[PDB]
């Protein structure tokens, strides 16, 4: 019986534009960072070892 | 309406996002080359230079001095007048290090090249006009509207100066 | 009171090309290429303007210089890669979108088809220039191939080419005029695109079918606007495909050594997207017959309009067109193919029969079936 | 001719449509959606699909024929002796 | 004269198409071509720098430009003297001009390898095959004495004499020292100096798919979404009878 | 029958512009400086690309591939002074197209005004852009000081001239990133320029009397294109007397020197378009300040509708606002003057002096004459 | 690299290779290339012609 | 594009070092893998 998110999405935010606006801005804002984050992880995940990054240790400060 | 008002907040996301890397890589394009950074403020300097002596090195094609001077020399520097210039700027507030002076290598009249270790007060010799100066290298005789130009340097180690 | 965009002259064109344009409703994925071949220019130009930043017009820098962008200049490689790849998507949506009014019958639009021939022609040049521009073994060679191409002329000949040159053969001097011709011709199509449009909108889009329209014509910005916006997306899906994946296909090697005019490589063959022409020129043994074999070519496209005889049309209701239309493609398949071979003996009689076919299906078979197509329907 | 206001003249014509929040975006998908594709492709097929299939065998041939031809010869070397 | 052998596929670790180049063996690559290959090839397009992040670290790239000279501008009053080098000179070439490089080798000129592999067929893949299986001339063919027989030339004849054989060099890693293993690392080393963004371009290719996943079910959403009124719409034709 | 010009797409646009549009029978000879400007563009063009077809932009080729066009290219000497002087003729025409507008009212087409504005501020990025192309002594160092004048910028300054810069000088980079904005830039004037004439036609030109002229208008083509047509042999008399005799009377000689970095010379001073300027600048003792003043001034030019008062459109019946017009152009002389010499107690003195009587002029005095000249006539 | 008799399309000869050789035995002043002098110094020649006599 | 040798050849014309392909005075094909006879623009003496 409980109101569907959609709905308490839309009035609260979608009514207004410019809160449409805002939230998706916000939105880019949190989405670059954990998709990027995530991607990044797949990408050194399917190459462990292959990059230089995980190279470093064999040879570091002196 | 807020399922569908939904799916196209999210597109919007989406256009967004790449929108911002792609005007990233246009802008960051014009910003410089990496050959531009590698031949610029890598100007890392011994210390070993005797007092008084002054190596001759290379920076953005500007010769730069880089000079060791003995006590006595500063004496001198105290001689000189920093009231006296049109551009008065305290001593310490210059150098870092009374006993290092970090400079420009071209004069400011003709663009000619000062002789190091010259000149009356001990310092570079000018010898398009004869012009002095001293191991601060300020300006006392010729057009400059101000000193000698300061060139930015940070200590980083002791042994090694950066000057970019 | 009453809305803004019409009063404004500004507003008033932009609401009579986009907005308040009535287009029928009932036109297929056929009809976004034309958005999407303006669209490539944009990006085009935009591509190009950042890479004259840091090119350098000369027989002894520029390779130099391609190699510094790639490797020092941020972001350098995919602006070139971008660039390059994005030659090729605008030929593929230029052939599509002639192919278009062949099937559809949209040349009887005089006006506007003529308009494309000449964009057409502009922008070949435009390709042929800049692909000179980086200065490897393809470039100087293929250049030299097509210059040497005007020679045929009956007296004049070797004025034009030494005119052309600026000297004896191709040097500095002929790089740095091409950079000035691959610049500026770009824009002089966006005007020739205006020209385009404007002769276009009087009349107005052709549907799928070929019988007027006018009863169910819907406004372009909401829905047109989506559907052209969902298929730019999908041009560039492929070509962010293609540049991310295989930067080097469409392509080939050769251009990433150095020009010499002492050594010359065996096959030398053109850019893909000139060799159906290329093939048409070697099919005739004399220089004079293939040079106007070429002429002929692009002009046939002139002359389709005449050759029309159907009192339809679309082609979609007359079975037989289609299917020597679709032969007709196969051809230009095969003469592509055999523009990327070697010169033997099988395939340059299969040139031949090629070409021979080519100018038959259009100048002969087309027309025939066509009357006779009118009298199985006692027309 | 140009502006909606005066296109054509039509009469006894009448439209019945629903807004977009009122139905589906993907109605009969599953059931009604990949049958009528099924059609056009059918419908379609012998018009296009053969002729392609000559330009295959006509490409096939050709190579074949042409590695053929740079096999060496064993009636230029039976009397060379 | 005859068709050329067509190497065969071997199977790079980066053929995938999401895969990457294992740095280690560019670094063993590159010592490789320190002095087998520094000899009479030349790569004009690379700097002591672009193996900060690759390969070698700030220090260790400073330290081996220093075991190297070049020459420098003309000194004030004075004339060119030789300077160590620092981390923005390009590879030494090893002759002035072409001329006389092919003085010195039988009139042949080895080619820049910068672009080598972009530049030749079959990339890397021709030139494993072609470091190896240098064989000795069939039955029935004949070659000037400075040359060499190689099936994977497309003369068969070539100029370059085999340059790697076993114990040539010794790794600082420990890895032995095979005919097989160096021509690996030194054509991966060769693959990355024609294309130094190749871990990025694949980076950005797999945020490419992933994007394009999420957003064109999206965008055709919408379209239907918007043309619904029109794909259900219904007619009907009510003339006065 | 009916003419086809009426009929014809693109004939419809020519003769609508150019052949029939009505204009007042009594504009004078300040009306005929708009058509010239064009012109003069189209000259700039066309010199300007022949010029690109030999110029190469780098640091170290420039100032050789000048000469080498001078002196071993056919006529290329003549096509050098025709594009340099052809620029001072361009500002001289826009300046007395300015001056008229202010003189007889014209500013109040508000649209067609600010899109002048627009124009303005272009066209001087092209020139000055283009003066840096020589890259003689004064073109370095005019450069290197026309740039350093950001770093007063509150927050970003620093941050935004190393990034124009590409690096931390002005070097190569530099030369061939302005070399293709040279290029590309007028083109967009180009574009611009027909969004002045498409705002100005939908409401129709301006006489000397400031009244309506529908009473009596006229057919452009006949009477104007022979009118135009003797303006454009005066200016082309003009701009050859100016090349073919003392070419370098306008220029500033110095700049015939490879541009030394390390060698300033002692009277650094814009061209003689942009010194009136200078002087504004150099007048403020501060740096950010003197910014401000430059940008201030040049937008009063957007301010002036605004402060219009009068009840009358044209000057021609108010003899003080004459009076003060011709004080203000007499400032803007002195303003020049200055720009030219040294800095010395005199000089900076009458700068700042016509630096705030120019200002106050435009502010204060005009709106306040135009006040009492209304309260004169009892209104 | 060996050394020809000269031909047409030659330029005159430099009397040094570098800046820096110029300058060590001019003592220090580097003599500026004359083939623009006369549209670079102000005056033209009158301000050589007066030069030199004076 | 090799050299060919003054004074060479098996002919008393021309011996390329390069493969050991001979050409004859007037460079007609008379040995050697060369597809075409040497290209010289004009033969004026
Ligand atoms: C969970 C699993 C879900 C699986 C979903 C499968 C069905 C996908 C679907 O609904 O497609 C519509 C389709 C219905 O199409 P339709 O509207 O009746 O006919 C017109 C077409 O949509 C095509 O006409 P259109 O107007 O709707 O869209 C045409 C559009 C392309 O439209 C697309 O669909 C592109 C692909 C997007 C797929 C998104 C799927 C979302 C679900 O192309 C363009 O307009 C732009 C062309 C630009 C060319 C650029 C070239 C550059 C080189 O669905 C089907 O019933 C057929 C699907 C066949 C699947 C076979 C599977 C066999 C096992
Ligand atoms: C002494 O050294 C110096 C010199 O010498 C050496 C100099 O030379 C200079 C001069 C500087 C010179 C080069 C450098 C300065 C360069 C610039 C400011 C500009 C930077 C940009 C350039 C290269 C790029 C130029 C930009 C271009 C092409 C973009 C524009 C593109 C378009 C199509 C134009 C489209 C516009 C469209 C649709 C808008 C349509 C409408 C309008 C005009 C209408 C107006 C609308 C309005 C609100 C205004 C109306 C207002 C009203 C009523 C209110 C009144 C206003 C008030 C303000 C009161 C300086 C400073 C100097 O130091
Ligand atoms: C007072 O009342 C008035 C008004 O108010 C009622 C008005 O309103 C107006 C109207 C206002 C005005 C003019 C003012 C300005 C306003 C305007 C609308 C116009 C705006 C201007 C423009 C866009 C600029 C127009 C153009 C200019 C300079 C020309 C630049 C572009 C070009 C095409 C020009 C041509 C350059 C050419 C040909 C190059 C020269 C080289 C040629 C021979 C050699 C060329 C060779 C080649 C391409 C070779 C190619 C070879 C190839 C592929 C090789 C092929 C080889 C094979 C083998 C096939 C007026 C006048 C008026 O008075
Ligand atoms: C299918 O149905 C449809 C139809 O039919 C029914 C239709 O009909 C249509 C109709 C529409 C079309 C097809 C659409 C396309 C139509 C056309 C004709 C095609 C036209 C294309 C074009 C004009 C091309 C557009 C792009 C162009 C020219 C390039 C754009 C970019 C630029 C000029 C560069 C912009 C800036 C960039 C990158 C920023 C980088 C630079 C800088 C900051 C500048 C640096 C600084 C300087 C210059 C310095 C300036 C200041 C200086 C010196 C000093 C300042 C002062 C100081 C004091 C320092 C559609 C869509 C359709 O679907
Ligand atoms: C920037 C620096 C500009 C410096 C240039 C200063 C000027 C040089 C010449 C000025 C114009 C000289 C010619 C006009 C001489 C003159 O006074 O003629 C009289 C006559 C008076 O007749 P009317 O009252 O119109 O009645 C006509 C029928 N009875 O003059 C006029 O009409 C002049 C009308 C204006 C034309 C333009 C005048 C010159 C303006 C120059 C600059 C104007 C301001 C520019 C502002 C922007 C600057 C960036
Ligand atoms: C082309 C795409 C690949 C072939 C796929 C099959 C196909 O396109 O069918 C032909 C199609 C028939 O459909 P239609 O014209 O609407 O009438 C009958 C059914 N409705 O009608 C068409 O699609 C005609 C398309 C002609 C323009 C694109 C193909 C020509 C390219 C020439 C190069
Ligand atoms: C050290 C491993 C090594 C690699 C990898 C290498 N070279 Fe070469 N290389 C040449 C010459 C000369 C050519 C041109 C023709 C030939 O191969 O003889 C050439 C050609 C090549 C080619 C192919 C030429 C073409 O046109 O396809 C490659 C690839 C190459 N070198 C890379 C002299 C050398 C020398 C000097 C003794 C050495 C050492 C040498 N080469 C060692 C190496
Ligand atoms: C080269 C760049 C070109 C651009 C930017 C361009 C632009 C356009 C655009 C946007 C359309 C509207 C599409 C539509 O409504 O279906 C169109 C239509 C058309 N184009 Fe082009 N076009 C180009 C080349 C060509 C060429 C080479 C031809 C060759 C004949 C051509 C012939 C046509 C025709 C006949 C139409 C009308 C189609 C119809 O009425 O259904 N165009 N063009
Ligand atoms: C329809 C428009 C255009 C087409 C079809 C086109 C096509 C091409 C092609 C195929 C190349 C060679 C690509 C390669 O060798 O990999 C090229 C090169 C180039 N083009 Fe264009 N171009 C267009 C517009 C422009 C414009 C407007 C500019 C403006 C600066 C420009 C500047 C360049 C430059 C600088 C290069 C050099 C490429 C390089 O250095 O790698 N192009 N162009
Ligand atoms: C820079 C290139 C420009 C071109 C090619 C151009 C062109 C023209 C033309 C052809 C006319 C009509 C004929 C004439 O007045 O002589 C005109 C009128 C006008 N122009 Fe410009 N113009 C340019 C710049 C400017 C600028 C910078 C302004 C600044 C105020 C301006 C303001 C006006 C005004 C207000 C009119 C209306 C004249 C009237 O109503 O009588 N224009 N322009
Ligand atoms: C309104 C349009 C233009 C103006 C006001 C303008 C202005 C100038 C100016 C003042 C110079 C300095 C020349 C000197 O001091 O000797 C110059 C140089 C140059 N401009 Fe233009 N220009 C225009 C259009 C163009 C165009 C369209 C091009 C090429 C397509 C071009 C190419 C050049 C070149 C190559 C130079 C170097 C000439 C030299 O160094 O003497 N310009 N321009
Ligand atoms: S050179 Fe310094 S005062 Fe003359
Ligand atoms: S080099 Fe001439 S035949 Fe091989």
């Amino acid at each position: 019986a409980a109101a569907t998110l959609t709905s308490k999405l839309y009035s609260l935010l979608f009514r207004r534009t410019s809160t449409f606006a805002l939230t998706i801005i916000v939105g880019v804002m949190f989405f670059e960072r954990a998709f990027d984050q995530g991607a990044d992880a797949i990408y050194d995940h399917i190459n462990e070892g292959k990059l230089w990054k995980h190279i470093k240790h064999k040879y570091e400060n002196k | 309406k807020g399922f569908s008002y939904l799916v196209t907040g999210v597109t919007t996301v989406g256009v967004a996002y790449a929108a911002k890397n792609a005007v990233t890589q246009f802008v960051s394009s014009m910003s410089a080359s990496a050959d531009v950074l590698a031949l610029a403020k890598i100007e890392i300097k011994l210390s070993d230079i005797p007092e008084g002596k002054n190596m001759a090195f290379k920076w953005r094609g500007k010769p730069l001095f880089v000079r060791h001077r003995t006590q006595k020399e500063i004496e001198q520097e105290a001689a000189v007048e920093l009231s006296q210039l049109r551009d008065p700027q305290h001593d310490l507030d210059r150098v870092k290090k009374p006993e290092w002076v970090i400079l420009i290598g071209v004069c400011t009249h003709l663009g000619c090249v000062p002789i190091a270790n010259a000149g009356d007060f001990g310092g570079y010799y000018c010898p398009c006009h004869g012009s002095h100066y001293d191991a601060s290298g300020r300006i006392r005789l010729g057009p400059a509207p101000l000193n000698l130009e300061v060139p930015t340097y940070e200590f980083t180690s002791d042994d090694m100066v950066i000057v970019g | 009171m009453t809305p803004m965009r019409k009063t404004n002259p500004l507003m008033k064109l932009i609401n009579h090309s986009f907005i308040d344009l009535p287009t029928p409703s009932n036109i297929s994925a056929w009809w976004n290429f034309g958005s999407l071949l303006g669209a490539c220019l944009i990006l085009q130009i935009t591509t190009g303007l950042f890479l004259a930043m840091h090119y350098s017009p000369d027989a002894s820098t520029a390779f130099s210089s391609i190699a510094h962008i790639t490797r020092d200049v941020n972001y350098g490689w995919i602006i070139r890669y971008l660039h390059a790849n994005g030659a090729s998507m605008f030929f593929i949506c230029l052939f599509l979108h002639i192919g278009r009014g062949l099937y559809y019958g949209s040349f009887l639009y005089s006006e506007t088809w003529n308009i494309g021939i000449i964009l057409l022609l502009a922008t070949m040049a435009t390709a042929f220039m800049g692909y000179v521009l980086p200065w490897g073994q393809m470039s100087f060679w293929g250049a030299t191939v097509i210059t040497n191409l005007l020679s045929a002329i009956p007296y004049i000949g070797t004025d034009l080419v030494q005119w052309i040159w600026g000297g004896y053969s191709v040097d500095s001097p002929t790089l740095t005029r091409f950079f000035t011709f691959h610049f500026i011709l770009p824009f002089i199509i966006a005007a020739l695109a205006t020209l385009h449009l404007l002769f276009l909108h009087e009349t107005g889009s052709n549907n799928p079918l070929g019988i007027t329209s006018h009863s169910d014509k819907i406004t372009f910005h909401p829905y047109y606007t989506i559907k052209d916006a969902l298929g730019l997306l999908l041009f560039l899906l492929s070509l962010m495909t293609l540049t991310l994946f295989s930067p080097d296909l469409l392509g080939d090697p050769d251009n990433y050594t150095l020009a010499n005019p002492l050594n010359t490589p065996p096959h030398i063959k053109p850019e893909w997207y000139f060799l159906f022409a290329y093939t048409i020129l070697r099919s005739v043994p004399n220089k004079l017959g293939g040079v106007l074999a070429l002429l002929l070519s692009i002009l046939i496209l002139a002359m389709i309009p005449i050759l029309h005889m159907s009192k339809q049309q679309s082609m979609m209701f007359r079975p037989l067109s289609q299917s020597l239309y679709w032969l007709l493609a196969a051809d230009l398949l095969i003469l592509t193919w055999i523009g990327g071979q070697p010169v033997s003996y099988p395939f340059t009689i299969i040139g031949q029969v090629a070409s021979v076919l080519y100018f038959t299906t259009i100048l002969i078979l087309m027309p025939t079936i066509s009357l006779i197509e009118n009298k199985m329907l006692k027309w | 001719g140009r502006e909606f206001g005066n296109l054509t003249r039509m009469r006894h014509v009448i439209s019945y449509s629903l807004s977009p929040f009122e139905q589906r975006a993907y109605p009969h998908v599953f059931t009604k959606g990949i049958p009528n594709v099924l059609r056009r492709i059918r419908e379609s097929f012998f018009r296009v699909v053969p002729q392609f299939v000559v330009f295959y065998l006509i490409y096939t041939w050709g190579t074949e024929e042409f590695e053929r031809s740079k096999r060496k010869n064993p009636a230029a070397y039976e009397n060379d002796k | 004269s005859d068709l050329e052998l067509h190497p065969p596929s071997y199977p790079w670790s980066h053929r995938g198409l999401l895969s990457s180049l294992d740095h280690t063996s560019i670094r063993r690559g590159f010592q490789v071509y320190k002095q087998v290959c520094a000899s009479c090839h030349s790569m004009d397009f690379v700097a002591y720098r672009h193996l900060v992040g690759v390969c070698y670290t700030e220090d260790e790239a400073k330290e081996l430009a220093a075991e190297v000279e070049v020459q420098d501008g003309p000194n004030e009053d004075g004339e060119m003297f030789m300077r160590p080098g620092k981390l923005f000179d390009y590879f030494p070439k090893p002759y002035p001009n072409s001329e006389a490089a092919r003085a010195a080798n039988n009139g042949a000129l080895p080619p820049d390898l910068s672009y080598i592999v972009r530049a030749r067929h079959g990339g890397e893949d021709y030139v494993f095959s072609l470091l190896t299986g240098y064989c000795e001339p069939p039955t029935g063919v004949s070659l000037r004495e400075g040359l060499y027989f190689n099936p994977y030339f497309p003369g068969q004849a070539i100029a370059m004499a085999p340059p790697i054989y076993t114990d040539v060099l010794e790794f600082d890693d420990g890895t032995p020292a095979t005919m097989s293993q160096i021509a690996k690392d030194v054509c991966t080393f060769l693959r990355w100096a024609s294309e130094p963004e190749h871990d990025h371009r694949k980076r950005m290719g797999l945020k490419m798919l992933m994007m394009m996943a999420l957003l064109v079910p999206l965008v055709y959403t919408i379209k239907r979404h918007k043309w619904s009124v029109l794909k259900s719409r219904k007619l009907a034709y009510r003339p006065p009878k």
